[PDB]
């Protein structure tokens, strides 16, 4: 039974490793999501996961896939440590307050509490990362930043510290949607599998249900995710509000534009969760018995 | 009931200027990108310019860039095409355009009636 320090460090390392491994998927998702917002005179058009990744690699370099990676890693540290700490102090509290089972509702409550605090803590990282991922020299929009820390310094000096928390409420709404949809869909699909006994309750049912629940969460949070990416990436004054950005997306690009980057998003989610789970378990066991 | 009404076209010498207006009505112009097209007889309708919902970006056809500018006043529901150094090749009917995408498979095009712009090549 690992100590708190082992949990914190293993969560940080596993989350950071999954982040560096699956970061090109996130960059592809951001590129697909900001595509269509502004017309481009270049022939470069992003379509698909491999298509977007290869287009970015061949027109901007391999290093452009990891644009904003230090921001992503800082978030991962904050989110992983905060997840462990608040998981303890909130879920133990929920189970011990009335002495009941770890229901679904308690999992929603703890997940939203932890995710809200994590979103607020890591919003500046996420703003910097989205802006660095979205910026390009090919589509007529001048890049604002040279790198992560340049982006921090410029945004803080020319937009205020509040400017580092732009898009906090879309991020929060998306985190709520992902958490609730994953939990509900996973439980429903598993107990649908079992209420029939369609598949064996070993790992494969869990894998299938987590796959389906992750896709369902990605699809449910995709409109919020596209609007969040476009709003956060936007310079001050372009969008009066977040619903203003959503309404412009709807009127000028329609409903399918709310699902841009859906395949990269789902692949990013699934692969990141798998990598972090395996790495986190291995690190916990190793530091528990090194 | 979308209505786009173009005005400001006329007959001008080559190298002259002209400001076209599009009065837009029956929709919330603040959410819609606006476009200027042009069609001359014996040619297809050519996209000229596009402006963002609030004027954040503006893009042009290569044949009109630097000569034509596109502008908005969402308060007056008006879109403007300033046309400078006009050449006889700019003679066409110029059309204001709104692509309403909304709850559709592809965008629906709304057009104005067009304003005719004739550029003369007479010597003095
Ligand atoms: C943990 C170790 C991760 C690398 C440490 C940070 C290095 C760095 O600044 O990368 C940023 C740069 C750009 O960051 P920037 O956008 O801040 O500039 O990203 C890269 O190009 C390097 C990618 C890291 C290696 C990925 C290997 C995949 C397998
Ligand atoms: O929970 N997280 O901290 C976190 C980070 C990066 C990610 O890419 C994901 N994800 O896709 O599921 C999750």
């Amino acid at each position: 039974h690992p100590t708190l320090g082992v949990q914190l460090f293993s969560a940080g390392i596993a989350a950071c490793l999954a982040d560096v491994i699956t970061f090109p998927l996130d960059t592809a998702k951001v590129r697909l999501q900001v595509q269509g917002e502004c017309p481009t005179s270049s022939v470069i058009r992003y379509k698909g996961v491999l298509g977007t990744i290869t287009a970015v690699v061949k027109t901007e370099g391999r290093m452009k896939l990891y644009s904003g990676l230090p921001a992503g890693l800082q978030r991962q540290i904050s989110s992983a440590s905060l997840r462990i700490g608040l998981y303890d102090t909130v879920q133990e509290f929920l189970t011990a307050g009335k002495e009941t089972a770890p229901s679904l509702g308690s999992k929603i409550l703890a997940g939203l509490t932890t995710g809200g605090v994590a979103v607020f803590i890591g919003q500046p990282t996420e703003v910097v990362k989205v802006r660095l991922q979205a910026q390009s020299h090919l589509h007529g929009i001048k890049p604002r930043y040279t790198g992560t820390y340049n982006a921090y310094r410029i945004i803080a000096t020319t937009e205020g510290l509040t400017g580092l928390w732009k898009g906090t409420t879309p991020n929060l709404m998306r985190s709520v949607i992902i958490n609730c949809t994953e939990l509900v869909t996973y439980d429903l699909m598993k107990e649908a599998f079992v209420k029939n006994n369609i598949l064996a309750d070993d790992v494969p049912c869990h894998l299938v249900s987590a796959l389906i629940a992750g896709f369902c969460a990605t699809a449910m949070s995709s409109p919020v995710d596209v609007v969040k990416t476009r709003f956060i990436n936007s310079p001050p004054g372009q969008y009066k509000s977040v619903p203003n950005c959503a309404m412009k997306v709807f009127t000028n690009e329609g409903p399918t534009a709310f699902f841009k980057g859906l395949v990269p998003s789902f692949l990013r989610l699934g692969s990141w969760n798998v990598i972090m789970f395996v790495c986190f378990e291995q690190l916990k066991r190793e530091l528990s018995k090194s | 009931q979308v209505q786009l009404v173009e005005s400001g076209g006329g007959l001008v010498q080559a190298g002259g200027s002209l400001r076209l207006s599009c009065a837009a009505s029956g929709f919330p112009v603040m959410y819609y990108n606006m476009h200027w097209y042009r069609q001359a007889p014996g040619k297809e309708r050519e996209w000229v310019a596009a402006i963002e919902s609030t004027g954040w970006w503006a893009h042009y056809a290569d044949s009109v860039k630097g000569r034509f500018t596109i502008s908005r006043d969402n308060a007056k529901n008006t879109v403007y095409l300033q046309m400078n150094s006009l050449k006889p090749e700019d003679t066409a009917v110029y059309y204001c355009n709104v692509k309403d995408f909304g709850w559709r498979w592809e965008a629906y095009d709304y057009w104005g009636q067009g304003t005719q712009v004739t550029v003369s090549s007479l010597e003095h």
